[PDB]
């Protein structure tokens, strides 16, 4: 015989560069973060974009909303810019190679007592550089407790953190 | 505490390869069960031994 | 395949052959009857019952000192004993707050010690003459299995914890790995590179699967892989726990043993199965090789993989020996 080595749960890693520009125009000021998450998570409805990149954007969208600062002018406006290089473990099989081609997303939302628009601009591409990079879970201030699993889920991210090592992106949900 | 809940093998799917195919699985290990998943065989066994429930 | 004279009353947890610094071969076995037994294995295949020791609870792991004079025993009774074989006298060298799962000998140029791994979520280091630990290490969970080859140690914990250690000077955490396996960790074995250095490990889950993991490989994405094993088989395929795992100390190929009552030999470089045995009357609970790897020990016992119900206190527990250095050669 020859070993059966096929594994759809193979824990592959990713190294990448990323950019996040996010603007959220809203009718009134957000009460909780939970509300922001809802509005921002609409970004992907009617998704036009790179199939193999969709999971990563969810992470950046999540990261976006984590940093959104209010523009004092505008009728409320929120803005965030996030940039860096990171290392991400996941269980999603062979990722196609990612090239620096910014992709554009702009859509509306109507939930609870809030209606408006989310504008998102995102880049993700391979980093062949052998130099060390921090886990993407480190660009989140709040990835230091289990509540984090809940928050990630609002963006369709299913994350694990076991007895050793960082959070691992186990899978991605698209609906709900 | 111990192996009081009867053994019932969890089921699932898996692939099988260069002759690629699809199957069904029966996991023949008690700790695969949701009830016991937090312990190890030697843990359970010891709990059974002290309970004298051999 | 050849039996062993006067094998244990209850199930066998561990096996360990003597180091090369001892003339001839000597086997050690620990059981859930609380006892440890020592045989001398002769070339002839015959085995002479030599000596015995007692714990006040089941014995979970055994191992030898580098120089052959000592056997170290790990038990549920929350202690580890050191056993001087010449005088058949044993003494206590370790204590934990819970059962001791793993026991190893560390022989480092700088220093020498015993490393105990326990379900009290710690790793402890003992010089064998004092009663204080000389070094205590916190683990993220209950210690489930471990292996040692200087200057590297791997430890697997509950909740799929996986940790690598460096042993130069004082032992310290080297890397906290995110486990390649998605099911409970069961057993691990450190493998070497061609230049004979600690270079990786093999990890076995309960889900009929082993992971091959290189510490520092040119391309992790292909070099680090996982393979299915111990699975019987239109019908549903039966999945069994890998209970033990040992490398050939000379050839670099490995032995795996499962709940299904089979052993298998594998070539991890060629990624090829070599041999899968006959199914036995009960699971194979423990296994290993003699100092040079001519003899492959393996015990047939109930591993409790189906709960208290399928335990038949009456069935014999066998240990088998297989004079097979020829069966374990790559091509």
């Amino acid at each position: 015989d020859e070993m059966d080595t096929h594994d759809p749960n193979q824990l592959r890693y990713e190294k990448f560069f990323f950019t996040v520009k996010m603007t959220v125009r809203s009718n009134r000021p957000f009460r909780t973060y939970s509300d922001v998450a809802a509005a921002v998570s609409h970004w992907d409805h009617m998704y036009i974009g790179m199939a193999g990149k969709r999971p990563f954007y969810k992470i950046l969208a999540f990261l976006g909303s984590s940093n959104l600062k209010a523009t004092p002018g505008g009728q409320p406006e929120y803005h965030a810019h996030c940039e860096g290089r990171a290392y991400l473990p996941h269980r999603m099989g062979k990722t196609p190679p990612m090239l620096n081609v910014p992709e554009h997303f702009r859509r509306p939302f109507n939930i609870g007592l809030y209606k408006g628009t989310i504008e998102l601009t995102m880049t993700i591409y391979d980093d062949e550089s052998l130099e060390a990079a921090p886990m993407i879970w480190d660009h989140f201030n709040s990835s230091k407790f289990s509540d984090f699993r809940e928050k990630a889920l609002m963006f369709g991210l299913i994350v694990e953190k076991k007895a050793s090592g960082a959070w691992v992106l186990d899978s991605v949900s698209h609906f709900k | 505490t111990g192996t009081t809940i009867k053994f019932n093998p969890p089921t699932g799917t898996d692939t099988m390869v260069g002759v690629s195919t699809n199957i069904s699985t029966k996991h023949q290990c008690i700790t695969a069960m949701k009830e016991y998943e937090s312990k190890s065989l030697e843990e359970l066994r010891l709990e059974d031994y002290q309970a004298n429930r051999k | 395949d050849i039996e062993v004279t006067s094998s244990p009353d209850d199930s066998i947890g561990c096996l360990s052959f003597s180091p090369p610094t001892l003339p001839g071969n000597f086997l050690i076995a620990g059981s859930w009857a609380n006892d440890v037994r020592c045989w001398e294995v002769q070339d002839s295949g015959q085995t002479i019952p030599k000596a015995q020791q007692m714990h006040t609870g089941p014995v979970l792991d055994v191992c030898w000192s580098d120089d052959g004079s000592k056997v170290f025993t790990a038990s549920c009774d929350k202690t580890a004993k050191m056993w001087d074989l010449s005088s058949n006298q044993a003494i206590q060298i370790a204590q934990h707050d819970a059962p001791v799962k793993t026991i190893h000998w560390i022989k480092a140029p700088n220093y020498s010690c015993v490393m105990t791994g326990s379900w009290d979520k710690t790793l402890k280091f003992w010089d064998t003459r004092s009663s204080n630990p000389m070094m205590v290490l916190q683990l993220p969970e209950r210690c489930y299995c471990a292996d040692v080859i200087y200057p590297m140690a791997v430890v697997a914990t509950a909740e799929r914890g996986l940790i690598v250690y460096q042993l130069e000077n004082q032992p310290s955490e080297f890397r906290r790995i995110e486990s390649p396996l998605k099911h409970q960790h069961r057993c691990v074995a450190i493998f070497k590179d061609k230049q004979n250095k600690p270079t990786g490990f093999a990890l076995g889950s309960i889900e009929g699967r082993v992971a091959i993991h290189y510490i520092n490989p040119p391309n992790p994405a292909k070099d680090n892989f996982t393979f299915k094993c111990h699975r019987s088989n239109s019908a549903p395929q039966d999945i069994y726990a890998v209970n033990g795992i040992a490398f050939h100390p000379v050839h670099g190929t490995l032995a795996t043993v499962g709940s299904d009552g089979r052993f298998s030999f594998w070539d991890k470089d060629a990624r090829t199965k070599l041999k899968t045995s006959e199914q036995l009357d009960q699971p194979i609970s423990a296994c290993c090789f003699n100092h040079n790897g001519n003899i492959f020990a393996y015990a047939s016992s109930y591993d409790w993989s189906k709960g208290h119900e399928f335990y038949n206190p009456q069935k014999k527990n066998y240990i088998f020996l297989r004079n097979a250095a020829e069966e374990l050669k790559p091509r």
